[PDB]
């Protein structure tokens, strides 16, 4: 449900 | 000097995120806006010196400083991330600031836009007279 994420 | 005083102030942190009809040239799929405000349009500038939004290192000039309201950043991007937010106070002593790790999350295309609200309470025990009067104008 969320997009991908950065870190 | 027997009397003592605890002052609470409410902060609202939040963000909106929506898929762009047309992605940007860089491939940014979302427009988003993150903010810090008082509830019910109250005026936190009485005690807030500035709000610093620390954007992901992939953003240019990632330390975004808002010395004046609205305390917000509007950007475009492709992915969510942890966004540290510091609220600095019109304070001469401790605490000079408070920090929140804000989860700037985005929803995939095909889901409703993000409209997220995060309430936080701040407590100041026996603030200085000057700070107390600033806090209580908000």
């Amino acid at each position: 449900k969320q997009t991908a994420r950065k870190s | 000097m027997a009397s003592s005083c605890a002052v609470q102030v409410k902060l609202e942190l939040g963000h909106r995120a929506q898929v762009r009809k047309k992605p940007t040239v860089e491939g940014f799929t979302h427009d988003w806006m993150v903010f810090v405000r008082g509830p019910e349009h109250s005026n936190i500038q009485h005690f807030v010196e500035k709000v610093v939004f620390h954007l992901h290192e992939s953003f240019p000039r990632p330390k975004r400083v808002c010395k004046d309201p609205p305390y917000k950043v509007e950007e475009s991007g492709y992915a969510g991330f942890i966004l540290p937010i510091e609220v600095y106070f019109k304070n001469k002593e401790e605490p000079r600031k408070v920090r929140f790790d804000y989860d700037l999350f985005l929803h995939l295309e095909g889901h409703p836009p993000v409209n997220h609200l995060r309430c936080e309470k701040l407590t100041f025990n026996n603030p200085t007279e000057d700070f107390r009067r600033k806090l209580l104008k908000a």
